[PDB]
C-alpha cells in the first residue's frame, strides 16, 4: 500500500484535516492505509472511513445516474456509452475496494455488536451500490440483502431501537427494499416500525441522544411521505 | 429523490 | 498521451458529458487530449478548457487554503505541513499542465486576437495561481504581469469594451493587482475604468450581449465595493 | 472574498 510507510496515527490525523479541506479521496487514501494497518477503528475512527468513501463514491453514483440518463434518452456514437462504462467501472473499483476491507479484516476483527453492525451496514450498503449499476445482479442483491438482515438481527438483540447506527441502518435497508428488491411494501414496514419504535423510546434519552436519533427519523420520514 | 444515512 | 487514441471530436463529445456530470478532473484530462491533437480550439472548446480547469484548480486552491490557515494557527508534528505541500505540489503540477498546454503551443497558433487574448489571460491567470502558493515569487509574479499586460494591450487594439473575454481578463488583472502584487490602487484604477468604459458601450449591444457583459461588471462591481 | 472571472 502507498500509506503502508506512515504512521497509524499520522493517517488519522491527515484523513481528518482532508475532511477539513472537503478532498474526500485523500480521505479515504488515508483511511484506507489507517485499515490496513490491522488495529481496529474507533467509533470517531469508523465514522471517518464511512464519511471518505461515501462521498467518493456520491460523486460517482451521481455522475453516473447523469450518463445514464443521456444513454437512455441517445436511445430512444459509442462516446456516451464508453464514457458511462469508464465511469461505472471506476464506481465498482470503489466499492470493491470498500468491501476488501470490510472482509479482510474489519467485519471478523469486530468484536462488538456496535462495530460488527456498522461494518455489516457498510457491507449491504456498498453491495447495495454495485447492484445500482448491476445487470450477477440478482447475487449482488442477495449479498447486500444478507448483509443487512445480519447487522438488524445483531442490532434488534443487543442496541436500543434509538440508536443512530442501527436507525442509518434501518433507513438504508428500507431504500434497498423499496428500489433494489423491489419490495416497496417491505421498505414501508421496515421504516415506519423503526419510526415508530424510535419515537416510543425517546424519553429514555439526553437532549444530545435526543438530537441523534431525531436526525435520522427526520429521514425515515421524508421517505415514508415520498412512499405513502 | 428518497434519503440514504449517506444523505442527512 | 492516455488520450491520444481517442478521436478529437470523442474527446470534445466527452469534455461536455464531463461537464454535465461534474467530473472536472475528467473533464480537463479530455480537454488536454484535445488540446494535444494540434489543432486549435473553438470559442466553445476553449471555454470547455478553461471551465475544466477552472474546476479543478479551484478545488485545489480552496483546500490549500484551508491546510494553509489551519498551519498558521499551529505556528503562533509534521503532519499538517506535510499534507499542506500534497496539496501545493499537486496544485502546482496543473498549474505547470496548463501552463505547458499554452506554451506548447496553443499560444503561438492562436491567429486571432479572441484566441490569443484568450490564451493570455490563462496564462496570467494559472502563473497567478502558483504566486499564490510560491514563498521564485517574484519570478513568477512578473511572469503573471507579462502575460496579462500583453493581452491587455492586444484586447484594447482589438475587441470592444464590453467583450466578454476582455472584462474577465481586466477583472482577474485587478485582482492580481490587488493581492498578490500589492498594488490595491492599481487593482480600483483598473475595475472602475473597465467598468465605466464597459457601461458606456452597452448602448451598442443586443439584449443577449448585454447580458454577457452586464454579468461580468457585476463582479468588477463587488470587488470595488469591497475595496473602496 | 473577491470575485475573479472563475467565480461568477
Ligand atoms: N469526522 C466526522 N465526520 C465524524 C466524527 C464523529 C465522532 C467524533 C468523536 C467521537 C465519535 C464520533 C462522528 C459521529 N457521527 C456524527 O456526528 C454524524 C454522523 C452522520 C450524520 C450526522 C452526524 C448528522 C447527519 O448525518 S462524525
Ligand atoms: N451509543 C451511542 N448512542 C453513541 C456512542 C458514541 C461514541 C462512542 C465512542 C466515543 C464517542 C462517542 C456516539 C458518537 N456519535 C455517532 O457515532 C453518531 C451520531 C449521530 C449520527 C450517527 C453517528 C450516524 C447518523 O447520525 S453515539
Ligand atoms: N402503507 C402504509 N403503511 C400507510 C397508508 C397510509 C394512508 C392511509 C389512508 C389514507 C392515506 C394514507 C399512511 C399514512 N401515513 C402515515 O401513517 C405515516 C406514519 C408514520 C410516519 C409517517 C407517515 C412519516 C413519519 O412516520 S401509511
Ligand atoms: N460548456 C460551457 N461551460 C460553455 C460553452 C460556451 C459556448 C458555447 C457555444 C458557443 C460559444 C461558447 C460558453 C460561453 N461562455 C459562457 O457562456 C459563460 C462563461 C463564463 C461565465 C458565464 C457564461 C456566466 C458567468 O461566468 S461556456
Ligand atoms: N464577440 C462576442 N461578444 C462573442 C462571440 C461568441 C461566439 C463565438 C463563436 C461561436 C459562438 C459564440 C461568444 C460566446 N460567448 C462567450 O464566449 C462568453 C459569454 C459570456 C461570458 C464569457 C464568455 C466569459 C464570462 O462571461 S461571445
Ligand atoms: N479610490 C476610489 N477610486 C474611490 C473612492 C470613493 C469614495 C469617495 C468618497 C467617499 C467614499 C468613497 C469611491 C466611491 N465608490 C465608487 O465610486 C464606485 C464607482 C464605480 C463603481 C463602483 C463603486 C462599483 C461599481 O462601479 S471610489
Ligand atoms: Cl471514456
Ligand atoms: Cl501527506
Ligand atoms: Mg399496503
Ligand atoms: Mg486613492
Amino acid at each position: 500500500g502507498a500509506m503502508g510507510s506512515m504512521e497509524r496515527a499520522s493517517l488519522i490525523q491527515k484523513a481528518k484535516l482532508a475532511e477539513q479541506a472537503e478532498r474526500y479521496e485523500d480521505m479515504a487514501a488515508f483511511m484506507k492505509g489507517a485499515v490496513e494497518k490491522g488495529e481496529e477503528l474507533s467509533c470517531e475512527e469508523r465514522n471517518l472511513l464511512s464519511v471518505a468513501y461515501k462521498n467518493v463514491v456520491g460523486g460517482q453514483r451521481a455522475a453516473w445516474r447523469v450518463l445514464s440518463s443521456i444513454e437512455q434518452k441517445s436511445n430512444e456514437g459509442p462516446e456516451v456509452r464508453e464514457y458511462r462504462e469508464k465511469v461505472e467501472t471506476e464506481l465498482q473499483g470503489v466499492c470493491d475496494t470498500v468491501l476488501g476491507l470490510l472482509d479482510s479484516h474489519l467485519i471478523k476483527e469486530a468484536g462488538d455488536a456496535e462495530s460488527r453492525v456498522f461494518y455489516l451496514k457498510m457491507k449491504g450498503d456498498y453491495y447495495r451500490y454495485l447492484a445500482e449499476v448491476a445487470t450477477d445482479k440478482k447475487r449482488i442483491i442477495d449479498s447486500a440483502r444478507s448483509a443487512y438482515q445480519e447487522a438488524m438481527d445483531i442490532s434488534k438483540k443487543e442496541m436500543p431501537p434509538t440508536n443512530p447506527i442501527r436507525l442509518g441502518l434501518a433507513l438504508n435497508f428500507s431504500v434497498f427494499h423499496y428500489e433494489i428488491a423491489n419490495s416497496p411494501e417491505e421498505a414501508i414496514s421496515l421504516a415506519k416500525t423503526t419510526f415508530d419504535e424510535a419515537m416510543a423510546d425517546l424519553h429514555t434519552l439526553s437532549e444530545d441522544s435526543y438530537k441523534d436519533s431525531t436526525l435520522i427519523m427526520q429521514l425515515l420520514r421524508d421517505n415514508l411521505t415520498l412512499w405513502t | 429523490r428518497r434519503f440514504s444515512a449517506g444523505m442527512r
